[PDB]
């Protein structure tokens, strides 16, 4: 058994095996509502 | 007078756990430290 060499067929299996999912991909801003922060870090 | 040549394991625990990155898996390590940051 291996993981895909491709990384994103790598990130379908993330998927598929739950190792990792976007439910999971979260931060605080994202997670406290610093909904201000959009505006600070891109300029 | 002629030689010819002709063609004719619990060590892997020992190097299985100590670890060198000695299988098809860095082939994978790498590509992915290559590309997914």
């Amino acid at each position: 058994d291996w993981f895909p060499e491709e990384p994103f067929e790598a990130f379908k299996e993330m998927r598929e095996r739950k190792v990792f999912d976007v439910s999971d991909m979260y931060t605080i801003a994202d997670v406290w509502g610093w909904t201000w922060e959009k505006d600070f870090k891109n300029k | 007078l002629v030689t010819f040549i002709y063609e004719k394991v619990e060590q892997v625990l020992e190097v299985r756990s100590i670890d060198s990155i000695s299988l098809n898996l860095e082939k994978r390590i790498k590509g992915w430290n290559r590309c997914i940051t």
